[PDB]
């Protein structure tokens, strides 16, 4: 059953999350404005929404029961590696199966698949994320196990870089184990049928995603003149 | 590989 220490973890991940993600997008105002007309029109916007996203998940990171306790490289290495991914995840909380679409609260924030694709980004990408989108949403996780699969997506041991894995395995491990656990015994059948399998394979689709991402990304990025619609965290993280 | 910014913003 659910310890006091696994209970307290959902605890502090679902804090973490209250305090990174905004569901009223206020900040979205701060971005360079949205241009739907396309010679990518859309990339100041959503390079600054991307940019704005990678700071929350690293916010989201630190406060990951154990992460402290990774070095600094380490915990660089992990959160270079799973930024694009945990974003693509906690998007699925804006994203819309009505019309396929991430409404962020208004018209202006509310991106569809060509909005998202006036960015640099082909559908060789764009529909394997809208198709994941859709799928996760099928799986209607409760935000329990949501902030426990974004969690357990940046502590992966297997991250390209990692030192001390044996220390980020044990503490995914922790993660994984209270998951598991927690599906057991706070979500109910059907829809705890294979749920956990299910979660990870999107783990899975992530790293598929992540993929292409970074071909996309050293592609939009080999002109200067591209990579300067972008931000200084971005190019950091990305590729600069 | 120096990430400045990641860095400071995970200290
Ligand atoms: C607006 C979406 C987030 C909504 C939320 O955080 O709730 C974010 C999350 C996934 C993001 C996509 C990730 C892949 C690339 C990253 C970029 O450089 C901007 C263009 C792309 C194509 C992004 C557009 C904006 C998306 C669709």
């Amino acid at each position: 059953k659910l310890s006091e220490e696994q209970q307290h973890i959902i605890a502090i991940l679902l804090d973490a999350h209250h305090k990174t993600y905004d569901p009223t997008y206020a900040d979205f105002r701060d971005f360079r404005p949205p241009v739907r007309m396309s010679p990518l029109s859309m990339l100041p916007h959503l390079a600054d929404l991307v940019s704005y996203s990678i700071q929350k998940v690293i916010g989201f990171a630190k406060m990951i029961p154990g992460f402290r306790d990774l070095t600094s490289d380490d915990q660089i290495v992990l959160l270079k590696s799973s930024a694009i991914e945990v974003i693509m995840l906690r998007s699925n909380q804006s994203f819309t199966m009505d019309d396929m679409s991430w409404d962020c609260g208004s018209q202006d924030y509310k991106y569809d698949v060509t909005d998202v694709s006036k960015a640099g980004h082909t559908l060789e990408l764009i529909e394997p994320l809208i198709k994941f989108q859709v799928g996760l949403k099928k799986l209607n996780l409760h935000e329990e196990e949501h902030v426990l699969l974004m969690a357990i997506c940046i502590v992966s041991p297997d991250r390209p870089g990692v030192q001390d894995a044996k220390l980020v395995e044990a503490i995914q491990d922790r993660l994984s184990n209270t998951l598991q656990t927690y599906i057991r015994c706070r979500h109910p059948p059907p829809g705890s049928h294979q749920l956990y399998a299910k979660m990870i394979q999107k783990l899975a689709d992530l790293r598929s995603l992540n993929e292409e991402h970074s071909k996309q990304y050293r592609s939009l990025s080999f002109q200067p003149e591209n990579s300067m619609k972008l931000t200084p965290l971005v190019l950091e993280v990305f590729g600069n | 590989k120096n990430h400045p910014m990641l860095m400071n913003l995970l200290k």
